[PDB]
């Protein structure tokens, strides 16, 4: 019906035909040929009305991101962020319906941010990553896509702040999977001692010395020992040295109160 | 441009060439309407697209900037916006993307040159990213101004190393750069499982062999696990490597000679292996002759099968 | 790989004829309503007779072109293969059809 009325240059009959055909919700081949029809006719106000209806017929990001590929092709900045504001609110407004996946919402947040980076407003690029991670703490892809934005456009202390978290989650998930890989402990502790000094920093050192029997194992405890020792220390030292010591207790009594704690740790 | 650069100043050479490079409002529509236009739309409007115009414009800027620029100067602010406009126009070739990152590192803008590698790798296809990841990972570990944390350098490898072996490239160097730097900043032999992954990706024999030398320095308990995993033409070479490991630290080696000869055709190199294992001793030419006897009998059995 | 579905094939045939209609307007440009009778109920549309002619000619041209592009395929494929035993043309087209199965 269309290409005959295209051939007759009856532009008002293909438009009336497409309005009916897109009312019966047929699929994405019809709408994409209907937005390509108005580009031919230069009706820019009409094709913007279609994408208002096209996102309501096919709610999915490749229809929303097609509409921002339309607007960024024309460079109208006032219209593009209006579509960007409508796209990210509808994900928030319709969160409970569960129709956009975690990988799917990450494409919207990243394409919003990388457009704001090209519009020289880095403070809007940066703040939306915080609202999206808080608004969705579940999806790791939006958190990980937050990092690549800081890598490209952020100042170096901000990257190191965020880098320390992704390394924290990835060291945590290997050690929960792999039982005794003692070389990842000696970095995971030093991940927290370097950049995560806090109650967690002490706590993991408990959680490590929980996991600590190998020759490969016990020197990790030596690390936790001095990590504790650099900062009780005798009390945990006696609990670990209980592995078995008659000569040790005779060595302990002669040089514990007589000489130090460092002498006490020498027995261990 | 070239006649005016000699007769008049380079500022005059910029100004006649600035008029070429106005990026008006929208390059996507103008590029497409020019390509779809059947010779009617002039190329006066889509003159910004031309790479040749940009490179020799930039090469005037990068030659005119002083050796110490330090971002206070107008020209270093001018050549950086002219370089960043090429990346935003997306017409940047990978040798030109190196020339800008090199440009920032000479003028002490090192921590912004890591942004330069970061922006462009996404845009390029692999087999070209491998040459940018060498220059990016090397500045991270070798250049003196780059003060990046050891968990940040390890991010730059295992973001690349996972991404770049996913599309499928040999990646012999990146494994070694993640292997070499681990002693200079961290200083433990986690190197093996970092380099085992080179041997077992999903050349490779030349990554597996040099490192199984390295743990014989440290400790024999993590050598012998590799000797087992090393054997699981190329298969025959792996068997030879296992025999060498046995010599460093003999019955397991001879039985391995059998396992390798039974791995595959010819097997004379394996005979050289067992002969090497026999020669290594400072006991009786009896087990050796028995060995050659067993190998000869196996060859006779193969002839019977044929 | 694989085949193309009918909804996808109809779009590509839709897109191809638009490019034929685009260049037809470009080759033309290079050289230089609705009335509803209330009594009958009928609707009448006034349109250019040239564009009705160009619609009618192009469909005949596309019909002849596919008629000739298949006719040469009939004459070529008859004179390609003669190795396997046949009896008539219907035997030849069937045993070739067995070759596309494997």
């Amino acid at each position: 019906y269309l290409i005959v009325e295209e051939s007759l240059n009856n532009v008002e009959i293909v438009r009336s035909l497409y309005t009916k055909w897109c009312s019966l919700e047929p699929g994405v081949n019809a709408w994409n040929s209907f937005v390509d029809f108005e580009i031919r006719q230069k009706n820019w106000n009409g094709v913007r009305e279609i994408y208002s209806k096209y996102v309501m017929a096919h709610p999915q990001m490749q229809t929303w991101l097609k509409w921002v590929r339309f607007e960024n092709r024309h460079g109208n900045t006032e219209f593009t962020r209006s579509v960007y504001s409508l796209a990210i609110d509808t994900v928030a407004n319709l969160q409970n319906l569960q129709i956009w996946s975690d990988m799917e919402v990450a494409k919207l947040v990243n394409s919003f941010a990388h457009w704001e980076a090209a519009q020289q407003e880095y403070e809007r690029s940066s703040a939306l990553y915080q609202i999206a991670i808080e608004k969705w703490p579940s999806n790791q892809l939006l958190k990980a896509g937050l990092l690549d934005f800081e890598k490209q456009f952020g100042d170096i202390n901000s990257i190191e702040e965020t880098i320390s978290y992704k390394r924290k989650m990835e060291y945590e998930t290997i050690l929960s999977n792999n039982a005794y890989d003692y070389d990842t402990w000696w970095l995971y502790l030093d991940l927290i001692s370097e950049s995560f000094p806090k109650q967690i920093m002490q706590t993991f050192e408990k959680a490590i010395v929980d996991s600590r029997k190998e020759l490969s194992k016990n020197v990790q405890w030596k690390r936790y020992i001095y990590l504790w020792m650099r900062y009780v220390e005798l009390e945990l030292e006696n609990s670990l040295l209980e592995e078995e010591f008659q000569r040790l207790i005779d060595d302990i009594i002669p040089h514990k109160h007589f000489t130090k704690i460092w002498l006490m740790y020498a027995k261990f | 441009a070239d006649r005016e650069l000699d007769k008049e100043g380079v500022e005059r050479a910029f100004s006649i060439l600035e008029d070429a490079l106005h990026v008006p409002t929208n390059p996507e529509i103008l590029l497409e309407k020019y390509k779809n236009g059947h010779r009617k739309i002039p190329a006066q409007t889509v003159l910004f697209n031309s790479l040749r115009i940009w490179s020799k414009y930039i090469d005037y800027l990068e030659a005119y900037c002083p050796k110490d620029a330090n971002s206070s100067d107008k020209i270093f602010n001018k050549t950086k916006m002219a370089y960043n406009t090429v990346i935003d126009l997306r017409l940047i070739t990978p040798a030109m993307a190196e020339n800008f990152a090199l440009f920032l590192q000479n003028h002490y803008e090192v921590m912004e040159s890591f942004q330069v590698y970061e922006k462009t790798i996404p845009l390029f296809p692999p087999e070209i990213q491998y040459e940018l990841w060498i220059e990016y990972l090397e500045v991270a570990t070798s250049h003196q101004l780059s003060s990046l944390s050891p968990e940040h350098i390890r991010f730059l490898f295992e973001k690349a190393l996972k991404n770049l072996c996913s599309n499928g490239i040999d990646c012999k160097t990146i494994f070694i750069a993640y292997s070499v730097f681990e002693e200079r900043i961290s200083g433990l032999i986690s190197k093996s499982i970092e380099i085992l992954r080179r041997g077992a990706v999903i050349r490779l024999q030349l990554w597996r062999m040099c490192i199984s030398k390295a743990e014989s320095t440290l400790g024999p308990s993590v050598t012998r696990e590799l000797y087992q995993e090393c054997i699981q033409k190329a298969v025959e070479f792996v068997i030879k490597f296992s025999d060498f490991e046995s010599s460093i630290g003999a019955r397991e080696i001879l039985a391995y000679g059998a396992k390798l000869l039974p791995p595959s055709n010819t097997e004379l190199w394996d005979s050289f292996e067992i002969f090497e294992l026999k020669h290594g001793d400072k006991t009786y030419k009896d087990m050796l002759k028995m060995k050659k006897v067993l190998e000869s009998n196996m060859l006779i059995d193969s002839a019977s099968v044929s | 790989r694989g085949g193309i579905s009918y909804d996808q094939l109809a779009k590509l045939s839709y897109e191809k004829t638009l490019r034929n209609l685009a260049t037809q307007t470009q080759n033309s440009s290079k050289q230089d309503k609705v009335q509803k009778d209330t009594k009958t109920g009928k609707i009448t549309i006034a349109d250019d007779d040239k564009l009705v002619n160009k619609l009618a000619v192009s469909l005949q041209s596309e019909s002849k072109k596919r008629y000739e592009a298949r006719k040469r395929q009939m004459q070529n494929a008859k004179t390609l293969y003669g190795v396997e035993s046949f009896i008539n043309d219907k035997n030849k087209q069937f045993n070739e059809k067995l070759s596309r199965e494997s």
